[PDB]
Parts: C-alpha cells; structure tokens; sequence
C-alpha cells in the first residue's frame, strides 16, 4: 500500500531515483489488493508469481542503472477481455473460464515493452455489454465511493481498481462509453482515443467499428503518458491509423485562452439529472475562468446515440461472437450428441442472458428483410451523427458536456431492466459512433459520488484534450481524495 | 426436348505464399493443423489482414476474363456456422465483387457463342472435415486460403458447351499464372446448375446444384445425366425443384440431397475490420501490363503467321509454360513445324514419365533449338535423336555433347 | 409483432439453444428492444449515405510473405475434445433433420 497511491509521474521518479525498489512497489501492490480487493472485486485473475519475478528482474536493472521504458516498474491492471499471454483471459464469461491465449495482444506486447508490471486481469461486464459490470460471471465490483453503488460498465472493474488505489493505471475498452461512462461514476480520469489511435488485435471484439483501447488514471498526466505508451500504428491490425505523432505531453501545462468549446444543448438536455446539470455548468465556468471561450452550439442527433449504437453494436456482436462453440477454446456442453447441440448449448451455457439478447436482436437487424430498416438504418443515423461533430468542428476546438447522465446508480437498482440500463450511455454513444476521441475527468461530487465532465476532441487531436483537461484539473478534482477512499 | 439453361460455379485457389487474410502458409504439409495461426484458428480478438499479391492476382485474372475491375471494393462476411469455418463466417464480397461482367467466347456446333461470367470475387477457403466414424475430425490447415469465385452467366447452352467453357477458363487462369488450376489438386472446383426450360419460357426452369464434380469430364456426365433425369420427370409429374444434388462418381447419377426451404441466410454485412480497397486507375494498369498474350489471340499468330497446323497451334498452347518454350525456340533458329513435334512428341513424354514441369527439366529454348537444327542439318539422324534428347533433357546442357561425350557422329 | 417462430428463426439463425418458457420471453424482451429502436425512424436519413468505416484510411495491404504455422501443440492447448491432431466434433449432421 505505501506507494499505493502514488501516480504513475511520481511512482516513476520514486524509482528513478532509486528510494523505492521495483519489488517493493510490487510488494506494496498486492497488499493492497489482497486488503481491498476482496471489498471492491475489481481484480479478476491475478499474476502475482509472474509480477514478483518481473520487479526481481528489475531491480537488477535498477542497480546497472539500466531502467529503460516509459514506464518502467510501473504496476498495471488489464480489462480482461483484452488477451494477456499466459494468463487466463474470460472477458468475464462462463464461455472463456480457463481460456489461457497463446499468443499476445499488441497493447500489451507495447507496455511490457516499456516495463510496466502486469499485477492482474481486471473485471467486467461479461463480453463488454453493460454498465455497471453487475453481468461479470465471476463476482459483482462495487464503487470504491460507495460499496453500495455499480463501479459502472463495462470497465467496471478497470475504474474501480484505480479509485480503490490498486494499481496505478489500467486499461478498458470503450464501445458506447464503456470507459468513460466508468471513469465517470468513480470519479477517476478514462479516456477513449480517436478509434484508430490504439490496435485492436488482441482486443476480443464486441462491436468491430466501435471498440478501442483506452487508459485509465488517478489524473490527467499520468493517463496521457500511458496513452503515448499504447497509441500507435500496428501491422496486426489493419484499421489502426498509420499516424506518426504520438507525443500527448508536449503541450499539457499550456494555458487555453482563447480555445473555442462548445456546449451542445443536447447535452445538458432532459436525460442529464439536476445535480450533475449544475456541477457540468459551475466547470464551464471554471473554464470560463480560465482563458477558453465557451459558447453554445447544437448537436440535433444526439438524442439517437443510444438506439443505433445499441443496434450496430448488437448486429456487429452478433457475428463477431459467432466464434465461440467450443470447438477450439472456452466452454464445451458435454451433454453432447448431434453437432447442432455442440453449437446451440455450448452457447446457452456460456453466454449470459444479456450477452444473449444482445445477439438475438444483433441476428434479427441482419436478417434478411430487416436488414435495410435495422442495420443499414441504424449505420446512416451514425452518419449524421458524424455530421453533428463536422460541422461543429469548423467553428470550435473540442466539445464538452457531462460524461454521464446521472451519478452512478446502485446495484441491483437498474439490473432487471434492459432499456434503462441503456439510458446511461447518452452522452458516449455518440462519441464511437462519430469514431472521435473522449476523455472523463471529475468536476464535482453529489451525495458524495462522483460526477463527470467530458472532452471530445477533433481525430487524433487527443494533445489537445489532455491539455483543456489538464487546465481543469488544476482547478477541481479527487487528487486528494482516493486516499480517505 | 426443352432448352438445358446452366452455368457453372468454379472456385479457384490462388497459389500466394500466405493465406487470404493471414500470414499463415498456403502450402501445408501431411500433418493435421500444423500450418495454422491465432487467426486460422478463429482466436479471439485477433484480425484479418489482406493478402496483398492476392488482390493484385484477383484483379488480374478478372481483367483477363474481360471483366469490368470495379473502382470502390470491400469485402463483407458471410454468417454461417460450420467445424470448419471458425470465425462462423467467412470473408468474401457481397456486391462490390472485385470483377463484374466479363465473358470468355468458345466454340459450340458450327460456331462462336459468347458466355458471359456475372462475376469474380474474392474468398477464404475452409478447413477440412475429415468424417471419421461416429465423429468428425477438424483440421485447419487450409483454412483461410485464398480463393477467387468465378459465375457464369446462365449463358451456357448444354452439357458440352459447359465443357468447353470450363476448359476455356482454366486454360485462361492459367496463363494468368495465379494458380495451377488443377481439379486432380482441386485448385479448380466447379458446382454446376441445370435446369429444363420448354423452348419459349420465359422464366427460367428450377436448377439443381450439382455438388461433387470433380472433373471436366466427370462434370460433363453428371451435367448431361441430370439434363435427362429432369427431361423426362418433366414428362411425368414432377419439378426437381430448389433441390441440391450429389453426383455419384461411379453409378454416374444425381443423388438428391437436401431441399431448399426459402433461401440461405448468411447475413452477408461489410466486414468493418477492414479498410475499403480503391482500386485507381494506376493499380489496374500495374496489373493490366501483368496478362500474357492469351491461347485465343496465340493460336491465331500460330495457325496465320507461323504456317502452323491448328490441331498443333491447340496442344502447343494448352498451358502458358510449353507455348512459352515453344515460341522462344523457334525465335532460335529451331524450324517451326520441328519444334512443334518435339514439344507435343519428345519433350512432352518425358515430362510424363517423371511428372516434371516443362521449366524443371534441365533443357533451355536455346540449347532444343540447338539439337533440332542438327537433324534439320542431318548431322544427326532421328535415331540420335530419341538418344540425346532423354539426356539433354533434364541433366544435360548442350546437344553436341552428348555425340562427343559418348561416340556418335553422322 | 415478434411471433414465437420469428424468435425461434432467430434463435436458429445465431446458434442459442431456447426452450419456450424462455422463447414466449424472448418474444416479449425482442417487441421491446425493436419498440426501441424504432427511435432511428425520428431521423432523417434520406438520401444520406451509410456509415460503414469511422476511419476513412485506405489501401492496407499486406506483404505476401508466409510465416510458419504454430505447433499442434498449441492449435488445441485450448479444445477439449481433441484426437489423432484435430478437433472433434459430432457429425450426425443437424438434429432433427438428421
Ligand atoms: N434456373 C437456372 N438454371 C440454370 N442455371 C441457373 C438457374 N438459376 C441460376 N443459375 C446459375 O447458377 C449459378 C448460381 O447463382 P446463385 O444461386 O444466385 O448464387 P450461388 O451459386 O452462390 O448459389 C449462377 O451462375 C446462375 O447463373
Ligand atoms: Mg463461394
């Protein structure tokens, strides 16, 4: 625990300038989980032999003076349904229980690159759909601000970890906010790059054009940095951008007088509770007060971010999760006599009831005589949404309003209702949909949980984001507040 | 009696070093799932990456069949589920097809009728499912090789016309050098469709897939079997339907196999993980200049140039290999009709006895041309012949000496 | 609308095992969902073409050079059902017809 809390910029000078040993940290790491994760749950399948032998390897390095890396030392916690070599990797489901990948996924071959210890697989909702991460087939993650209330979804466990203070940093993968939605309701800085920014090979596929890695931190410096450390063209994955630029610290710390934001109405519209409405209000001011000019601007289309993200992620899910019938990996129905019950009850007993419906209705948008008024539909309304920004764009730098409708919700409060669950991702949907970057930071609390207000910048202008954000932060946030929980 | 409406399906396997979308081999050894990869495999989380030599090849074959090479292109997935199909859909392309419209001509009863092929896109082979016992045995291996699809337009007219097409796009692909179209290999496949139309219907008859054809000839039975099998049940009551039918190697008939319901859903839907294709006109050039002269357009210098007979101008230019050698050893002095023997006499023989290629033997243009001037100069008998050439074939290298390096001379 | 052979069509068309006590559910659950996603019939997409790649990049091709297969070993370090090198799986073809 003692450096427990440390962030990532500081526990790296810490071991620099060699006051603290690789080990130790390590050492520090799982007295933590160990003395809190079994409150939280964020943690999911852990590597602790693998972490020690690391840090040992480390040390050594850190005597030859020879500490390479962007992060060297540094501990790290996975979303696990990113494929980690040799560990065990479950997207949270039944269907992947025992599954141990052979080979590595690119953000991970990146951050062992740069030295940063991989502590454990962190929790989420089964196969990346919902929002509170209450689906994970494995064990239910709390909100670190209140063990009473949903860590939000699907990198439920990714954010709570980080506010829980078991790891300096992690990773999730964000599809109508799954990253967001979750650094917002506990209260920690989640941000989703310009999809293309980060591969996706290694990343177990929900929604193809949608999906993408994002980083997860105690503050804005720190995920910035890991960002750089995961962003960048790879030849396993056709879509990521061959784009160069890969340095988001440059111009953090510079002032933002001038920067023209914009206030969509739609996004302190009707959906967006009172409480969190005022705190995202007082922020533009903070900005205000700071030197960047806000003014209203509107985004019409807002309002169908939900209805076809939901519909082609649904459709998109309901193929790339075909792959699994355990014929290869994961789970295999030994009630076993024709090869169509290998298909359908390896299946039905895999995947859970939401993970389930979501393929149902993804099947049905694809089916023939359905197809042009469900999918098809759906990915033109995503055109407009597309439009909504464009336009946008020409007149301002980047876009803010709340990161969620509400604060977070309770467990169980939301759980047996579909649609509302849904209701949440208001204000990310159209982020993915528009492929755009989004970053969450805390601007205020209620109730004593958190709040979040939102960035979303033009393509690959994520330099940009870290830096309105990092102003900000300067102004408001939880810094000092992880450590009292 | 009535019109025989069918056109043949011939999937081609393109012979890339590495698969459609993985960098996995595409020649793999006797052992089972021994030349796959994470994304043979279906793994998850992993992707597809586009064989590039694979477009290129696809775009080329396309143009060679006169097609119209389409400028935006992108694949989609096919959904199905299937032992031998991880991902539970494969790659191909649903309306953008890299080629469209094309047509070979061939030769029917007296004269010229065009068949035109609706289209040739772009695929991904499955693995193979071994059947044995009570259950079956997947091996991947060849899942994921690349292959081209090429419809013909319900344009051919019979049994025999389907032969002459088939033997036509072979012949063809062929020379495009992008595979060995070979059925004995199967890097040539062909389901056929049959359907009876009473002279003057409009609307066409109700084929009948005719799976398991495994060669030319073999095609040619089943296509014209079937033709009868519905003749007369066409007499009778009768329809053979939106039916399936297996071909039975050895009885030499159509076995039903299954019974459409509707049509097979497959939820075709654009691939995402990978980027759209624009084809500009400088990558259509690029492998434009890439087609050799084609059989039709040889034949035709061969028999009205060369004073070459037709039969001879045939067989001299069935595979791009032999033409090639052909046309290069009389370029070297070689008479025309001698070198023409040779190649459809001589050579041509010992490539049979030892199942070589034509270019692995060890004899050049120059050095045939070289032992064909010396019969033509009489230095040498046809009796030497059947001698030096055996020799100088493979495992030789100049035709002289072999009369000196042994004993032999006028 | 949903009828119970539309949720077992579906059901079919994906492979997911439902028995009727969870197919009359589903017929429920689906009429929801779709009553929701009629929401897209509010915008105004006509003439507007479909959105089918965010990232407009172009042209990624690969290199055509082959890279080993991994072990057999490794290919079914992950199947349970596995002999003689290979997956096994039934082949009684598809239930109720075969
Ligand atoms: N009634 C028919 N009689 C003969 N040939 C047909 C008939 N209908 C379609 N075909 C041909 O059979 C082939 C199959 O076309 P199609 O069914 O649309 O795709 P696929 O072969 O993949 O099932 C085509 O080449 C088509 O020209
Ligand atoms: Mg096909």
């Amino acid at each position: 625990m003692s450096i427990r809390y440390e962030s990532v910029e500081n526990l790296l000078t810490l071991i620099k300038d060699k006051k603290i040993k690789p080990s130790d940290v390590v050492k520090d790491i799982y007295d933590a989980i160990e003395e809190t994760d079994p409150t939280i749950k964020s943690f999911l399948a852990l590597d602790k032999e693998n972490a020690i032998k690391k840090a040992q390897e480390l040390d050594e390095l850190q005597a030859k003076d020879q500490m390479d890396g962007k992060l060297f030392g540094i501990p790290m916690g996975i979303k696990d349904n990113i494929i980690t070599n040799g560990l065990e990797t479950t997207c949270a489901s039944k269907m992947l229980e025992g599954f141990v990948p052979i080979y590595e996924s690119t953000v991970m071959e990146k951050l062992h690159k740069e030295n940063a210890v991989l502590i454990g697989k962190l929790n989420m909702d089964e196969f990346a759909m919902g929002g509170s991460t209450e689906t994970s087939y494995f064990k239910k993650t709390v909100n670190p601000f209140d063990h009473k209330a949903v860590p939000g979804g699907s990198s439920g466990g990714s954010a709570a970890a980080v506010a829980a203070g078991l790891v300096p940093l992690s990773l999730g993968s964000d599809t109508g906010g799954s990253i967001r939605q979750p650094a917002a309701y506990c209260g920690v800085v989640g941000m989703k790059p310009t999809y293309g920014r980060v591969s996706r090979f290694g990343l177990v596929a929900f929604a193809s054009s949608l999906d993408q890695i994002g980083p997860l931190t105690r503050n804005v410096k720190d995920n910035a940095i890991v960002l750089e450390a995961i962003s960048g063209a790879d030849v396993n994955d056709s879509t990521s951008a061959p784009v160069d630029d890969v340095d988001f610290t440059s111009e953090i710390g510079k002032d933002i007088k001038g920067l023209k934001v914009a206030l969509p109405k739609e996004y302190l519209g009707e959906g967006v509770a009172d409480d969190v409405k005022e705190a995202v209000q007082n922020a533009v001011e903070t900005l205000k007060s700071l030197g960047a000019v806000v003014e209203e601007v509107s985004l019409p289309n807002t309002k169908f971010g939900i209805p076809s993200y939901y519909v082609i992620a649904s459709s998109e899910a309901s193929s790339n999760l075909s792959r699994f019938d355990g014929i290869r990996y994961g789970y295999h129905s030994k009630e076993a006599h024709s090869l169509e019950e290998l298909y359908k009850m390896s299946r039905s007993e895999g995947f859970g009831k939401e993970v389930k419906r979501r393929i149902f209705l993804g099947t049905f948008a694809l089916s023939s005589g359905y197809y042009d008024a469900y999918y098809k539909k759906s990915q033109k309304v995503r055109t407009l949404i597309k439009n909504d920004f464009d336009k946008v764009f020409e007149n301002y730098d980047v876009v803010v309003g709340p990161t969620a409708p509400t604060t977070a919700f309770n467990l169980g409060e939301e759980i047996d209702d579909p649609l509302t669950m849904y209701a949440n991702d208001l204000l990310t949907t159209p982020v993915n949909l528009a492929g755009l970057p989004g970053i969450s930071v805390p601007c205020g609390q209620s109730n004593g949980r958190p709040i979040g207000l939102q960035f979303i910048g033009k393509p690959f202008d994520e330099k940009t984001l870290y830096r309105v954000a990092y102003q900000y932060e300067t102004q408001y946030n939880l810094h000092d507040v992880y450590e009292k929980l | 009696h009535f019109e025989t409406v069918i056109g043949l399906e011939v999937h081609v396997e393109l012979k890339t070093d590495s698969k459609m979308f993985s960098p996995s081999p595409a020649h793999f050894g006797a052992e089972p799932n021994s030349n796959t990869n994470v994304i043979d495999l279906a793994y998850p989380g992993v992707l597809p990456v586009v064989n590039k030599r694979a477009v290129d090849w696809a775009m080329r074959a396309a143009m060679a069949l006169n097609m119209e090479i389409a400028t935006e292109s992108k694949f989609d997935r096919k959904n199905y589920f299937y032992p031998d199909n991880p991902k539970a859909y494969q790659i191909s392309q649903f309306d953008q097809p890299i080629g469209e419209n094309g047509y070979i001509d061939i030769e029917v009863d007296g004269e010229t009728k065009r068949i035109g092929i609706t289209r040739l896109h772009m695929e991904e082979d499955a693995g193979k499912s071994t059947h044995k016992g009570e259950y079956s045995l997947v091996d991947l291996n060849r899942q994921g090789t690349p292959l081209i699809e090429i419809v013909s337009e319900p344009d051919i007219r019979s049994p025999k016309e389907a032969y002459a097409y088939l033997e036509k796009l072979r012949s063809i692909i062929q020379y495009t050098g992008v595979s060995d179209v070979k059925m004995e290999e199967g890097s040539l496949r062909c389901d056929a469709n049959i359907s009876l139309r009473p002279y003057g219907q409009e609307k066409f008859g109700t084929k009948a897939e005719l799976k398991n054809l495994n060669s030319f000839n073999y095609v040619r039975k089943g296509l014209e079997y079937e033709e009868k099998r519905q003749e007369e049940e066409l007499l009778n009551g009768g329809e053979i339907g939106q039916e399936t039918r297996r071909f039975d190697e050895s009885t030499g008939k159509t076995i039903l196999m299954r019974v459409k319901e509707g049509s097979d859903d497959y939820r075709y839907f654009p691939e995402p993980d990978i980027v759209p294709l624009y084809i500009d006109d400088a990558w259509k050039e690029r492998v434009r200049q890439t087609i050799p002269e084609l059989p039709d357009e040889r034949k035709a210098k061969y028999v009205n140039e060369l004073g070459l007979p037709a039969y001879d101008a045939h067989v001299l230019t069935l595979t791009k290999e032999m033409s090639d050698f052909f046309e290069s050893t009389i370029e070297h002095g070689a008479d025309v009709k001698l070198t023409s023997n040779w190649l459809m006499g001589g050579v041509n023989e010992y490539l049979n006895k030892n199942q070589v290629e034509l270019l692995d033997t060890k004899l050049t243009p120059e050095n045939l041309a070289g032992m064909i001037k010396l019969i033509e100069d009489g230095t040498m008998s046809s009796k030497i012949a059947k001698k030096v050439f055996p020799e100088l074939a493979a495992k030789g290298g100049n035709a002289k000496q072999i009369m000196e390096d042994n004993g032999l001379v006028q | 609308k949903v009828t119970r052979e539309e949720v077992e069509h579906i059901a079919n068309l994906a492979r997911l095992q439902i028995s009727p006590e969870e197919t009359e559910e589903m017929a429920n659950t689906l009429e929801s969902i779709l009553d929701f996603a009629k929401q897209n019939d509010s915008a105004d997409t006509e003439g507007v073409e479909p959105t089918y790649h965010v990232l407009d990049l172009q042209n990624v091709l690969r290199e055509d050079k082959a890279i080993k297969g991994i072990p057999q070993e490794l290919a079914l370090k992950n199947a349970k059902e596995t002999e003689d090198g290979q997956f096994k799986v039934p082949t009684i073809m598809n239930e109720e017809d075969a």
